């Protein structure tokens, strides 16, 4: 399946993942596409924080889903 | 008696905690 990644900057990234994969794979993908660190990458899902130790289906994510990426770094 | 509650972010859509004045993800202040 494919999942959408909406960034707070105003960008949407579409990737290819599966409901059996792991959040670690989804974050690793966005990295190969954009180049954002996994440690700083914050995957949000309708009020849920995905973890590399979990699975896409673990949270109940379907095909063509839409997540929100967030960078956790110094700023203010 | 009066227990707080969580709060869904209004920018990144991250579900924050009841004691999280700001978002621990986007770092933006709640409300
Ligand atoms: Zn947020």
């Amino acid at each position: 399946m494919q999942i959408f990644v909406k960034t707070l900057t105003g960008k949407t990234i579409t990737l290819e993942v599966e409901p059996s994969d792991t959040i670690e794979n989804v974050k690793a993908k966005i990295q190969d596409k954009e180049g954002i660190p996994p440690d700083q990458q914050r995957l949000i899902f309708a009020g849920k924080q995905l973890e590399d130790g979990r699975t896409l289906s673990d949270y109940n994510i379907q095909k063509e889903s839409t997540l929100h990426l967030v960078l956790r770094l110094r700023g203010g | 008696g009066s227990t707080s509650a969580m709060w869904a972010c209004q920018h990144c859509t991250f579900m924050n905690q009841p004691g999280t004045g700001h978002c621990e993800m986007c770092s933006l202040p709640r409300t």
